[PDB]
RNA sequence: CAGCCAGGAUGUUGGCUUAGAAGCAGCCAUCAUUUAAAGAAAGCGUAAUAGCUCACUGGUCGAGUCGGCCUGCGCGGAAGA
């Protein structure tokens, strides 16, 4: 988050193996190894869980390896495997689609390490839930 | 500059696989050129092609040609070096036309 | 190195002139002969075939082509003008197909002969014509009659004897980096190819050996990364057909196991084209032991079922190409159309 | 009009030199002089430089705005001048200076030499790049499209002489 | 008002009946956490990461500036032997 180079982050997930198919060689072609994946980047990941997708900076100047800091996981897969339904929306808006809780999402999203804009925990407590509700659930705060 | 050119000739026509090469002397029986070369080219393009690298050579040899046929038409192709004509020219129109005998 | 287009085309053929009714009284007797002839043919449509040109961009910006009326007549029998033929250069490789009578009247094969697609009209007949002394007084005309009104589906299938297909980014744009001239963009990257190309090998005078990549597709009819399905109708002309399967992916997909898909994939557009001949070669072999691979590649050949001659070839750096250089053309010129 | 209300500031040791409607601009780097279109008034005041409409012209103002921006350019010329940076690109494109003439081989079938006026130079730091300097922003704009002209870029590799900060916008044709 | 120097961000590749769509003809709410303001959004447009601009805000010179209506007189529309 300082300037040019080109900050990129690509993911489907951290615990499968680099898929093909859906990103394949793209995630690095300037001085990034497709072989050291499993190196470094496999050092913190690996002990805690694997079941998210985890976006990262490469920020890399001319070093055959990298120097980057793995950082929170989206909130985009939180609604899937712990808050419901894995498919989705469907019809969208036709309906009331689907349904969430007021204490849900308030321990999960506060499992991020150091990702926060202000340190107030009521502000942040309702900035998860902008990612929510626009899937087509109802909000019961 | 009577030997000179058609060894000159004969060399460069065997460099590109010039096939069945024949020294034929018409001095007495024409009046219009002193010898010409005979030879064979497997295919039009072949005739086609061997025609700019003799040109070509010609004009890197200081004397210019007077002149050549191929055009849209790889049959027969001929080019001019002044004393010494060559054909180039493709084998199934040659039985069609003399050998050995203008 | 462009993008491709292909649409339909709609063509009107020139209805014929029409006869025109008038008389000869010009200056001192009311009572002269009759004036005006025949009218005029309508113009022909013609498919005009060039070899300069490769795509159908403009058909769709113009889609209607309008055949010239044939002439009117005119007085003192002043039979018309016949319509002038409009002429549609078309790339080739197209072929043709009319509303309701869906099927193929013509194949683009041949460069510079020409095809009638709209048979122009009849020109009509004036009073002069029909000009008689049952009547007394010659009035009648015949219109002429409406052109054929046919309309064109055009779809295209680029001139190339030598196909392409196999997985995405396997090789099958490094194989066109060779001493063919064609150069498309080529990398390690994802799939990288977005445009068919084709490029020649100049082995000996009078020998073409156009060959033509296509982008490939994984899981049958299924995109990646925006892909579509279009690029396929490029292929299934072609007189010899290879396949090559990569090998060893840092992340691709399992070995050839999974290429049994890829038959699937092949069976999947109507019928396979008849099961057509296929020939198997593979690449990317000096990232590995060339020693091991004699024995990986004999195994892994009759792992599918194929019992037949393949190429191990590592086209990557032009080791082992000659090979295929030469079975080629034994395979087309010993084997013409019967 | 408005513009010509804001005097323009010229530097010290410049003379202006007024005989009437024609102005003299001699400097550090360069001789010329230009004349008026007898429509503007101009006051020689304290060190900078004002101007005004004259009484019974409709255009009036407009005229008298023109005055300060051909005027500001001069000041820059005969002080450090203006430099314009001409690029070839392209296989084959060689360019050189000879004295006053720049020899340039594009692609034709005989080299082309360029005759620049008195008061305009050219500079070549490397092979592809022409360095066009000179006092007078009128005489160096159009040099510079003299030499533009010869080998206009076309809009599909960018291949040609441009200039530094035009940038060309490459287009397909005929796709595929 | 228009110029000139900057920010133009965080959930946020927003998920998705999404084959991909990271801002773009499909899809929705259109909220919302840090600030001086910056939009799940304005475009030129890559095969997707994209390269850059703009909307809104800060600073700078400083006094007029912004875009609608009616009407007289004016231009193109107006090429032939």
């Amino acid at each position: 988050a300082k300037k040019v180079q080109a900050y990129v982050k690509l993911q489907v997930a951290a615990g499968m193996a680099n898929p093909s198919p859906p990103v394949g060689p793209a995630l690095g072609q300037q001085g990034v190894n497709i072989m050291e994946f499993c190196k470094a980047f496999n050092a913190k990941t690996d002990s805690i869980e694997k079941g998210l997708p985890i976006p990262v900076v490469i920020t890399v100047y001319a070093d055959r390896s990298f120097t980057f800091v793995t950082k929170t996981p989206p909130a985009a897969v939180l609604l899937k495997k712990a808050a419901g339904i894995k498919s989705g929306s469907g019809k969208p808006n036709k309906d009331k689609v689907g349904k969430i809780s007021r204490a849900q999402l308030q321990e999960i999203a506060q499992t991020k390490a150091a990702d926060m804009t202000g340190a107030d925990i009521e502000a942040m407590t309702r900035s998860i839930e902008g990612t929510a509700r626009s899937m087509g659930l109802v909000v019961e705060d | 500059q009577g030997k000179a050119l058609q060894d000159f000739v004969i060399d460069k026509i065997d460099d590109l696989k010039g096939q069945d090469i024949i020294a034929l002397d018409v001095q007495g029986k024409s009046s219009i050129t002193d010898c010409m070369i005979i030879c064979t080219g497997t295919s039009s393009r072949h005739v086609m092609s061997i025609a700019d690298h003799v040109v070509q050579e010609s004009r890197a040899a200081g004397l210019l040609p007077l002149g050549v046929e191929g055009e849209n038409s790889a049959d027969w192709i001929v080019v001019d070096l002044g004393d010494v004509i060559v054909h180039v020219m493709q084998e199934e129109s040659r039985r069609l036309y003399e050998l050995e005998k203008l | 190195m462009k993008f491709v287009d292909e649409a339909s085309i709609l063509v009107v053929a020139g209805d014929g002139g029409n006869g025109c009714v008038s008389f000869r009284r010009e200056k001192y007797i009311p009572k002269g002969g009759p004036d005006g002839g025949d009218g005029g043919d309508g113009g022909d449509v013609w498919m005009e075939a060039d070899e300069n040109l490769n795509t159908l961009i403009d058909y769709r910006f113009e889609k209607s082509f309008r055949a010239e009326r044939g002439q009117n007549g005119a007085s003192r029998d002043c039979t018309g003008k016949r319509g002038k033929d409009v002429t549609i250069k078309v790339p080739v490789g197209t072929r043709v197909i009319d509303q309701g009578t869906g099927e193929t009247m013509g194949d683009m094969t041949k460069h510079g002969q020409r095809l009638l697609v709209a048979k122009g009209g009849w020109h009509g007949l004036g009073n002069t014509r029909f000009k008689s002394s049952v009547n007394r007084t010659p009035r009648q005309k015949t219109n002429g009659t409406p052109g054929d009104k046919r309309e064109l589906l055009l779809e295209l299938m680029l001139l190339a004897d030598v196909g392409m297909l196999g997985m995405p980014n396997a090789g099958k744009s490094t194989f066109i980096r060779a001493v063919s001239a064609a150069k498309p963009k080529v990398a390690d990257y994802p799939f990288t190819t977005l445009v068919p190309s084709l490029g020649v090998v100049r082995m000996d005078n009078e020998k073409s050996f156009v060959v033509a990549d296509i982008p490939g597709l994984i899981e049958g009819a299924a995109e990646g990364a925006g892909l579509g399905i279009r690029f396929l109708k490029h292929l299934e002309r072609c007189r010899v057909l290879l396949h090559l399967i990569d090998i060893d992916p840092i992340d691709g997909t399992d070995p050839v196991e999974n290429a049994r898909i890829i038959i699937s994939e092949l069976e999947k557009y109507s019928q396979d084209l008849a099961t057509k001949p296929r020939w198997l070669v593979f690449n990317k072999i000096d990232l590995l032991d060339k020693v091991e691979a004699e024995e990986k590649a004999k195994a892994i050949a009759e792992a599918l079922g194929w019992e037949d001659k393949y190429y191990l070839i590592s086209a990557a750096s032009g080791l082992g190409v000659k090979d295929l250089c030469w079975d080629v053309m034994t395979f087309i010129i010993e084997n013409p159309v019967v | 009009s408005r513009v010509a209300k804001a005097p323009v500031v010229v530097p010290a040791g410049v003379d202006v030199k007024i005989n009437g409607q024609v102005i003299t601009i001699k400097g550090k780097n360069g001789e010329l002089t230009r004349t008026l279109n007898d429509a503007v008034e101009v006051k020689h005041a304290d060190n900078t430089l004002t101007f005004g409409p004259r009484d019974g012209y409709a255009d009036g103002w407009a005229q008298a705005g023109t005055a300060r921006a051909l005027l500001n350019s001069m000041v820059i010329g005969v002080t450090e001048g203006f430099t314009k940076k001409l690029q070839l690109v392209g296989v084959g494109y060689r360019a050189a200076v000879k004295g006053n003439v720049i020899n340039l081989s594009l692609g034709f079938s005989h080299p082309v030499d360029h005759q620049l006026p008195a008061g305009i130079t050219a500079e070549c730091p490397t092979q592809t790049e022409i360095v066009l300097k000179g006092a007078d922003k009128q005489v160096i704009g159009q040099v510079a499209a003299d030499l533009r002209a010869y080998r206009r870029p076309e809009p599909y590799k960018g291949k040609g002489v441009r200039y530094a900060d035009e940038v060309v916008r490459t287009k397909e044709a005929k796709k595929k």
